[PDB]
């Protein structure tokens, strides 16, 4: 019953960040303290949409 | 002088009857009354009776769950 709705591969696209997980864990604890503000903006819109297609911004 | 000692007039049986015979045809209406009214809440369940119990929903926990989507 409907037809689920799905972004397209040009809205899936970023720039990916590629570095490991050695280089993420050496710098979690400043980039935590650094970029708080936009990782807690898309937290809560998580949880609180409870979508991934409306978190994708 | 019998009649006078040993019993009463016409009209006390004919009333206790009046009063006896109301008193069975109401409990037949109502005993037909409930048998349909069993039925009815039976059949559909908007009644009191026949109320057999679901999940209670105070059992739910409302909370961030680890995973954004519950
Ligand atoms: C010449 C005579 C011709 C007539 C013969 C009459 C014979 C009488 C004996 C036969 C009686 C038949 C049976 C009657 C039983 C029911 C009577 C009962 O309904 O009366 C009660 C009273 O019962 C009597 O006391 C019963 C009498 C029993 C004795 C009968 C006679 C034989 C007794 C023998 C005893 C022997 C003992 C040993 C001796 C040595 C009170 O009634 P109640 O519910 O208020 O009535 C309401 C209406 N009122 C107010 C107008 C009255």
């Amino acid at each position: 019953p409907g037809i689920v709705e799905l972004p397209t591969l040009e809205d899936l696209k970023v720039q990916e960040v590629k570095v490991s997980s050695s280089v993420l864990k050496a710098a979690a604890h400043h980039y935590g303290a650094q970029c708080d503000k936009p990782n807690k903006e898309f937290m809560l819109c998580r949880w609180e949409e409870k979508d991934p297609r409306r978190c994708l911004e | 002088w019998i009649a006078r000692t040993f019993y009463d007039g016409p009209e006390k049986n004919y009333e206790k009857t009046m009063a006896i015979l109301q008193i069975e045809a109401e409990k037949a209406e109502l005993r037909l009354k409930e048998l349909e009214v069993r039925r009815l809440m039976r059949a559909r369940g908007d009644g009191p009776w026949y109320q057999y119990p679901t999940i209670d929903k105070a059992l739910i926990d409302h909370s961030p769950k680890t995973t954004p989507d519950n």
